[PDB]
């Protein structure tokens, strides 16, 4: 999300960008750590819903 | 059984072409003599 | 709607015959995918045969495919639909190869593609 | 019940892959032992093709055997096949290949008269509905000499008369261990071609009782020679594409069990996780 | 109490039998299944067909199942039992078709049955 209000930023001043987000399968593990540390009920695989 | 029976009297109860073109003529190998003596 | 009261006997019949072509030919898959074609029974082959020819003629190129391939879409008529796939499981194109039944539409897109392939309906 | 069947299916296709190798090895070994009887039959094949054709230079070329029969009606061709079925496609290029030679006899006014040899032809034959004049079966894999000689005294006595006007053969001709071809030969009439002199002021031949009697006699153990070779040529080409189908087939079951065992795991883990879920939701909705 | 000290070493020896003899059915199954069984040995072919009349012969019309297949129910003592299967491992009866051992008693209903449809034994 950083990089992706980086990337925006030149984005909406008429510059083109090229973003690579190296993996979002290890994204995707955190934000399932900070949910299960939340207590959040998980789902498929014991991802959250979001 | 026999109503059955009588019944079955009156009952009314080829090579597929393959489609397969022919064989070349020069692929039908002959077996020959091999005469060593010129007479054509 | 697939019931001979709404669709007709012969759409439903020939549907019918095709979903059991193709539910045998996928009963026979597992055999066929360790040891192949050969060793099935000269019934069962003529009905996988008959069966991949039907699962590649249900394919079609459709009006949304252009954007993808560059090749048009087709259309074609229910009646000729129920034609055609009556051929097919009746075995009047078992000669023709497996491809030349891909992205097509009718039957005259199937013989153009099979003269193309050198075949004949 | 997913995961019982998962793991029944490995097992069966480890069995089938363990079968599938064992028969790859075997066919190697009897590949060797088909080379071996190929290699062993040529010389004689060798000694009464040059002993007839030194008797052909001074012979009366009139044997009905050798001469092209005006009309023809009928033709016979031999069809050599397999028994066992753990080949790949052996059997289906014999039947194209016999197919084309069909159609190219129908392309002649000749009706085929149809003599099969295995068993596999005879299923691919009777569901065709074709009438098969003979059959021989048993020896596709081991034949003797005496085999090849019953199968060509029926084919030149069905010649020589209901009769046919020649003789064809579709077999494996086996060549190089890595390609084996369906083959259509003609084994009758023989065609007599006069190739050269080779021989001018040569020491005469003496024949006893005469040339012509000695070539009519050595004819039909020619043709009989000649199909003794081709069936030990199909033996071996036989045994190559066994090895070469189980092979393959070793290959394909060992990728299911790749698959499977794939499979496995993943939905070994995916009941291990909603296990767990089911436990804590419960210990949750206690909390 | 399947201990050679409690039911005798002839009821044991036959019961081992039995077990392994199913246990290689149950191994050649999806060899069977797969490849035919024609690919078999003839030991395994042999042991098959033993194992399809073992397998059936362990089957019985009870006595509380008359109700759902109309046939009466049978008895049959442990020695009969024991000598009925060890002459069906031994093969005294490879000859009598598959029926004739589905659902009967003892030797004699398998007498019965396999001349039922043309056999003895």
């Amino acid at each position: 999300y950083t990089g992706s209000a980086i990337a925006q930023h030149w984005m909406y001043e008429g510059k083109h960008v090229l973003i690579i987000f190296d993996d979002l399968t290890k994204q995707a593990e955190a934000y399932r750590a900070i949910s299960l540390l939340l207590r959040r009920p998980p789902g498929r695989e014991a991802y959250p819903g979001d | 059984t026999e109503v059955i029976k009588n019944f079955k009297k009156g009952f009314a109860a080829v090579v597929p072409d393959e489609h397969v073109e022919a064989l070349d003529e020069d692929k039908l190998a002959k077996e020959a003599v091999k005469v060593k003596k010129p007479a054509p | 709607i697939l019931d001979p009261s709404v669709v007709g006997d012969e759409h439903y019949r020939v549907a019918q015959e095709v979903i059991r072509i193709l539910q045998r030919y996928k009963d026979l898959q597992d055999i066929i995918a360790i040891l192949g074609i050969d060793e099935l029974s000269e019934e069962d082959k003529q009905l996988v045969n008959r069966a991949r020819r039907i699962e590649r003629f249900l394919s079609q190129n459709m009006m949304a495919a252009e954007q993808f391939t560059g090749q048009p879409g087709s259309t074609v008529p229910v009646k000729e639909t129920i034609e055609a796939f009556d051929r097919l499981c009746k075995g009047d194109f078992d000669h023709v190869p497996e491809q030349a039944f891909f992205l097509i539409g009718g039957l005259d897109d199937l013989a153009k593609k099979a003269e193309s392939l050198g075949a004949k309906l | 019940a997913t995961l019982r069947e998962l793991r029944g299916r490995i097992r069966s296709a480890g069995s089938i892959k363990k079968i599938t190798k064992a028969q790859e090895l075997i066919a190697t070994s009897r590949i060797a032992r088909a080379q071996a009887r190929l290699e062993s039959a040529r010389p004689y094949a060798f000694e009464i093709t040059r002993m007839l054709t030194t008797l052909a230079a001074e012979a009366a070329l009139d044997h009905p055997l050798l001469v092209e029969r005006p009309e023809p009606k009928r033709a016979g061709v031999l069809v050599v096949s397999s028994d066992r079925g753990l080949c790949g496609a052996y059997n289906a290029n014999i039947f194209r290949r016999s197919e084309e030679l069909f159609s190219l006899l129908r392309e002649a006014g000749k009706q085929p008269v149809l003599y099969v040899v295995g068993r596999k032809a005879q299923n691919y034959y009777s569901f065709r509905n074709w009438n098969i004049t003979e059959s021989w079966m048993g020896f596709s894999e081991q034949p003797t000499y005496e085999n090849a000689a019953e199968i060509a005294s029926t084919l030149v006595d069905a010649f020589l008369l209901e009769g046919v006007d020649e003789l064809h053969i579709v077999y494996t001709e086996f060549k190089s261990m890595l390609s084996q071809s369906a083959e259509a030969h003609r084994i009758a009439p023989m065609v007599v071609e006069y190739v050269e002199e080779d021989i001018g002021p040569r020491t005469l031949y003496s024949f006893e009782p005469d040339a012509t009697m000695l070539f009519e006699s050595l004819l039909p153990r020619y043709l009989t020679t000649r199909v003794y070779a081709a069936l030990l040529e199909s033996a071996a080409s036989e045994l190559a594409s066994r090895q070469r189908a189980m092979k393959s087939a070793t290959d394909n079951a060992d990728d299911l069990i790749k698959a499977l065992t794939l499979m496995a795991n993943r939905e070994r883990q995916a009941q291990i996780t909603q296990e767990i879920s089911e436990i804590v939701g419960g210990a949750n909705a206690l909390a």
